[PDB]
């Protein structure tokens, strides 16, 4: 039983914490990438 | 009585790599 | 019949307050009129149809502090000397004679002129005793890396104590483990048992304050921050079972000295293991004959001389 | 006096912890470890948390069976059937 | 200009987002929501590593510079004193 | 794009000063170092200037009125206790950093400092002494500089380092001491994340109220009762009794009992609004 | 978990 | 020692304002004249609730236990399920928790089963929108009650789940010295295990009352049905004053029994309603508890709330008591320079509360 | 007398294992 528990335990945090890193590594790449698109656009029309 | 301060304190040197004695001049 | 005073007049009923100037909480919805009544009264609506630039960003919050602290003076100025006292208190700058009861003797015999006496106020979480657990370095002038389980005194808000504190790692966020000693030139987490304290509050470690052993070297030892406060702390430590192998079958083997009994196998089966040579292996059986060997299997041939591990916590 | 008295009971504490810091570690303590060094059969009495390379094998439950036939009544139900025919 | 002219910014070290992350030196360990005390706007920066991220903590003032794409901006001051000086023991950050 | 770089040096973390608008406390000024660097005769030097008047033997705080509405405590920290320093750095709001020139920098010197690099600073200021024992100019200037360029270290560079060359009739340099309290005066202190949310007050007098009878028929060891006077700084302390509070290196106790008396060394801004006079002593 | 409900009920 | 009070009077505030001090509490005479003597049934489960939601506390309930003796603990929240007697509703735990959750070292997600509605406790929908928007205003950015499964009496079967995901150091100043404009009046009108008409009827009784108003009038038909509408048949309605200049709210609720007209009640609460708003200035008496305490622990400065004659009644006095002999906070009073109207304007110095149980 | 020793041995173990 311990096995079972711990086993299945293991998997949503390793599942976890992949879901939480992608999300957070995504959305800083989305938002902010594109104030650096829009940053250097404004560089360019310089 | 009076504790002077030691060669680490007085230079402040902290932690940096090992350079060469060729640098020195 | 101002109701200012009467609602501190705890002796006068709150039934008995209301009546003279003009039940329970635990029932959310308030009283409210018989029904019909409510009806009547609300046939006509008229009685309630009267109720329907800064240059920085940095100075708009220092403007909404002094905005809020205006407020405070307008109505402190209003507010009765008295009044004001009860509230706010005693507001710094005022001379204030403050008298302490149950006091050491020897504070009053013991005493010199020449060494200060500072008073400093407690929120309720000073008051609080548990775990500290903090990130900690040692000092870079200390000459010698600190101790687990080894006495330092530590210097948190206003008070300064003595207490021994336990040096941990997350190990890649995964476990608290324990660590003999303090990083070389680095932080690490560090849990103690003492009064508590708000997070942000730094410290200072110092292993001795006598003159007498003071020595010529620098003597503040440890630096950090309270970063957690909790009434428990699981720390744990490595401990590594080690047994030998006496019987090689290919990828099968028996090992001998991990375990004394079969009943130790027992509740071991199952369990991951690994030689010093980091070949990987499990626990397949309890050996019946002698009592503590047990059949494991390998990923590949281990060797005589090799020694197997099971990793545990 | 009182002070004093408190004194007393921390000389007393701290020769407790001196000789614990002097002490031989307990076997639990003492890192790797064999079966001579500890006591015998004492890892039944302590709690250990150690990993499991595969995975349990499943225990056929009254739940589980009961979920296992809902599901075959459920495909002859509906006539579902994943079998070979001529061809 | 990243900083409407400027060549430094002044910040508020919000959260450290990647404080989480098992492995360590990674490149999300090293970034920390900061936001702009000139302006208010929410941005992400650098820290050179994860040793000198211990040095950062909530609610100090840091000084950004130019540098998981979209991060564009590296802590150079921390509390008034240099991230380096810091990292090289040469220093203390002062509270 | 100087300008906006300036426009930028300005912007800081934006905190609560909690000083009061009216009647603050006089500004706790700590004198340390080491023993016998001249800790006892700067005190006796500078309370001269202030009032005008000299202090054959200093003993805990002094107070004066170093201003219109500047008021200062002079407490002198006993070099050979290290819990003393401590204390002292976390309500100290300037310190008066004294160094022996001729030796040099000093461990307790810097563990001061290091002590209060990690409670929060006060403002510093360096005071170099003994350079009268330097026999030549070359040595002496080439110390001052050596000496200066690391208390920029500890401390800001461009720190303020002030320097005294020798003691007559117990005495400092009159002219060097003046210029020493224009700065005192002109310093602007900061909002520090401990002081300004946690009530404190430095003891200027100490009193047993224990009856005499209770000490000789319980008996010396019995407990005393205590009252302690001074000024109260940082946050306000709520008037009504039994608030916890700490004394350092004594304990935690409760206020059994709390009132204001009047102030025994008023400033004159507040009683012209109601000068060699103005400046007082207590 | 610390903390109970020392519940002295008969 | 312990600051001793009495009876089962204001059990929960009490206990909650014991929390949020740290100061230890005893609570003596415990209906002792009573036949069934001592705390009942969930009182006990909201001793369990507390003791789940914090670390480290001690209660003690003594042998007679006509007293009850409580050390806090400090608040750690987590996720839990609480299984609930049918004794109260889920507003009767539910909302002494909106105290805990926002200073909190890990977020209050709390599983929540048992009967849903009654007549003396908050409703859902009284929650939802008549105490989180207090909170949203005190600096709660995030707090959601998701209900799962609505549950009517007498055998609920209910399911509402508590997220605070907002963690805060102290409530933010209250600045408030006006009285709300009531911009619209909104509401929910639900009912379990009935046909949709009975919705349609009582908003029928409650917009008869309210169309002379001049408001938009818009209540929402929330019928519940099939598995996850409980196992009683039951309804009610909730109608909401909004503000949305400052966004405030005023709020009236009631539950129908058997044997009631939907149109008589949905009639009912625009009255209670409109009763409501009259004994208002800028919270209702429903909400002004809540606002109170969470004035009380903010940051060591004065806020200001606008409170109506009608508001300062026997709860509000007994309330202010109980907060002075846990806080020794003081509200202080003043009248409004306006003579339209009567209202009363209390200022209270905030203790200087941190949640230091929040980690960096 | 040796078996009994391991009964009672065996006993605790199950005893510590509950």
């Amino acid at each position: 039983f311990e096995a079972r528990q711990r086993i299945e335990e293991k998997n949503k945090e390793s599942s976890d914490y992949h879901a939480k890193m992608a999300h957070i590594v995504n959305t800083i790449n989305t938002e902010e990438g594109a104030e650096k698109n829009k940053y250097e656009r404004e560089r360019k029309l310089r | 009585g009076k504790r002077a301060i030691n060669y680490q304190i007085l230079k402040n040197k902290g932690l940096t790599p090992k350079r060469n004695k060729d640098n020195r001049n | 019949w101002n109701i200012g005073k009467l609602i501190y007049m705890d002796n006068i009923s709150p039934e008995e307050c209301i009546r003279r100037w003009r039940v329970d909480l635990e029932k959310f919805v308030p009283y409210f009129d018989t029904f019909e009544k409510l009806a009547k009264k609300w046939k006509s609506v008229d009685a309630i149809k009267e109720r329907f630039e800064y240059d920085t960003w940095y100075e708009l919050q220092k403007a909404k502090i002094s905005k809020q602290l205006e407020i405070n003076n307008i109505e402190y100025q209003e507010m009765t000397p008295e009044q004001r006292q009860r509230i706010e208190g005693f507001k710094a700058g005022s001379y204030v004679r403050i008298v302490f009861e149950k006091v050491p003797m020897e504070f009053v015999k013991n005493f010199n002129p020449k060494f200060p006496i500072v008073m400093g106020g407690l929120l309720p979480t000073e008051i609080k005793f548990g775990i500290v657990k903090a990130r900690l370095r040692r000092h870079r002038w200390h000459k010698k890396i600190l101790k687990t389980n080894d006495p330092l005194v530590l210097s948190l808000g206003w008070r300064r104590f003595q207490t021994l504190p336990i040096y941990t790692t997350t190990d890649s966020r995964t476990r608290t483990r324990m660590l003999k000693y303090t990083p070389e030139h680095t932080y690490c987490n560090a849990a103690f048992y003492g009064p508590l304290c708000s997070p942000n509050t730094p410290f200072c470690g110092v292993q001795i304050v006598a003159n007498s052993d003071t020595g010529n070297g620098f003597r503040i030892a440890a630096t950090g921050i309270v970063e957690e406060i909790d009434v428990n702390i699981e720390i744990v430590k490595k401990l590594k079972l080690v047994g030998f192998p006496y019987k090689i079958f290919k990828n099968t083997a028996f090992i001998k000295d991990m375990f004394s009994s079969a009943m130790e196998v027992a509740r071991f089966e199952g369990a991951q293991i690994k030689t010093v040579s980091g070949i990987r292996g499990e626990i397949k059986r309890a050996l019946s004959k002698p009592e503590g060997h047990y059949r494991a299997a390998f990923e590949d041939k281990i060797l005589m001389s090799d020694i197997v591990i099971l990793r545990s916590w | 006096s009182s002070f004093e008295k408190q004194q007393i009971e921390i000389r007393k504490q701290i020769e407790q912890l001196e000789n614990e810091a002097v002490a031989e570690k307990k076997w639990s303590l003492k890192g790797e470890v064999k079966a001579k060094d500890r006591p015998e059969d004492a890892l039944l009495t302590e709690e250990l948390e150690f990993d499991r390379t595969a995975k349990p094998v499943p225990v056929i439950t009254s739940e589980v069976t009961e979920s296992l036939e809902d599901m075959i009544r459920r495909r002859i139900q509906d006539s579902n059937f994943d079998d070979l025919q001529r061809r | 200009s990243p900083f409407g002219g400027s060549s430094h910014a002044k910040g508020i070290v919000l959260e450290k987002l990647g404080i989480e992350s098992k492995q360590p030196n990674s490149a999300i360990r090293k970034c920390v929501r900061v936001q702009l005390i000139k302006n208010g706007k929410k941005v992400t920066a650098f820290v050179p590593n994860d040793g000198c991220l211990n040095f950062v903590d909530e609610n100090d003032e840091v000084l950004l510079a130019g540098f998981i794409p979209g991060v564009r901006f590296k802590v150079v001051k921390v509390s008034g004193v240099s991230l380096l000086a810091l990292w090289k023991e040469k220093k203390e950050k002062p509270r | 794009q100087r300008s906006s770089d300036v426009n930028e040096r300005k912007l800081h973390v934006p905190m609560v000063d909690r000083t009061p608008e009216d009647d603050p406390p006089p500004f706790i000024v700590a004198v340390v170092g080491p023993p016998g660097t001249g800790k006892t005769t700067l005190i006796r030097s500078l309370v001269r200037r202030m009032t005008k008047s000299t202090l054959n033997d200093i003993q805990g705080p002094i107070t004066v009125v170093s201003g219109k509405h500047r008021r200062l405590t002079f407490l002198e920290c006993p070099a050979d206790d290290l819990n003393a320093m401590i204390d002292i750095a976390k309500i100290a709001d300037l310190v008066l950093l004294l160094i022996d020139g001729n030796f040099g920098f000093e461990m307790e010197t810097m563990e001061f400092l290091n002590i209060a690099q990690h409670h929060g600073m006060p403002r510093v200021l360096g005071v170099a002494t003994h350079l009268d024992l330097f026999k030549s100019q070359s040595t002496l200037r080439a110390s001052k500089k050596r000496l200066k360029h690391r208390f920029w270290t500890e401390v800001y560079q461009g720190a303020k380092l002030f320097y005294l060359s020798g003691v007559i009739n117990g005495r400092y340099p009159d002219r060097e001491i003046l210029n020493l309290s224009r700065f005192i005066s002109v310093m602007k202190f900061r909002p520090l994340k401990w002081r300004n949310e946690h009530p404190y007050m430095l003891a200027d007098r100490f009193t047993d109220l224990t009856h005499p009878e209770l000490i000789e028929t319980q008996g010396l060891q019995i407990d005393r009762k205590v009252a302690i006077y001074g000024y109260l700084h940082g946050t306000p302390l709520p008037s009504a009794p039994g608030t916890r509070v700490h004394i350092a290196g004594v304990g935690d106790f409760s206020v059994a009992q709390i009132e204001k008396l009047p102030d025994p060394c008023p400033t004159p801004f507040y009683q012209q609004k109601l000068d060699d006079k103005d400046k007082l002593i207590y | 978990k610390r903390g109970g409900v020392i519940d002295k009920r008969f | 020692k312990y600051t001793t009070f009495q009876g089962s009077q204001n059990f929960r505030l009490r206990i909650v304002l014991a929390t949020l001090s740290g100061k230890p509490i005893k609570i003596e005479k415990i209906r002792s004249g009573d036949l069934n003597p001592g705390l009942k049934d969930y009182e006990v489960s909201f001793l369990r609730l507390i003791e789940s939601v914090t670390n480290g506390s001690v209660i003690e309930i003594s042998y007679t236990g006509t007293t009850v003796i409580y050390r806090p603990g400090i608040i750690v929240g987590g996720a839990s399920t609480h299984i609930c007697p049918s004794s109260k509703p889920v507003g009767y735990f539910v909302e002494p928790m909106l105290y805990l959750a926002p200073f909190s070292k890990k977020k209050f997600s709390i599983l929540f089963k048992g009967i849903t509605a009654s007549h003396n406790d908050a409703g859902i929908e009284a929650i939802k929108w008549g105490l989180m928007p207090v909170m949203e205003k005190f600096g709660v950015r995030e707090c959601a009650l998701h209900t799962l499964k609505r549950g009517s009496p007498p055998l609920g079967g209910g399911e509402v789940h508590l997220v605070v995901d907002s963690l805060i150091a102290q409530p933010i100043t209250m600045h408030e010295i006006d009285r709300p404009i009531i911009s619209s009046i909104t509401g929910v009108a639900y009912s379990t295990r009935v046909s949709p008409s009975l919705v349609n009827r009582m908003i029928d009784g409650a917009k008869k009352v309210l169309k002379n108003l001049q408001c938009e009038v818009n209540i929402t038909a929330d019928v519940w049905r099939g598995e996850n509408s409980g196992k009683s048949p039951g309804w009610g309605i909730t109608l909401v004053a909004q503000s949305k200049q400052k966004g405030w709210s005023y709020f009236a609720e009631d539950i129908g029994d058997a044997g009631s007209i939907p149109e008589e009640l949905g009639e009912k609460v625009a009255c209670q309603l409109l009763e409501e708003i009259s004994k208002s200035a800028a919270v209702g008496r429903n909400q002004l508890p809540l606002a109170i305490v969470y004035m009380v622990i903010g940051k060591e400065d004065i806020g200001r709330l606008r409170i109506n004659k009608e508001q300062i009644d026997e709860r509000f006095i007994i309330l202010l008591r109980d907060i002075k002999k846990i806080f020794n906070t003081e509200v202080f009073l003043k009248p409004v320079d306006e003579a339209d109207n009567e209202d009363m304007i209390a200022t209270i110095k905030g203790i200087g509360f941190t949640n230091t149980s929040k980690k960096i | 007398t040796l078996a009994n020793n391991v009964e009672s041995k065996l006993r605790d173990d199950l005893e510590r294992l509950k």
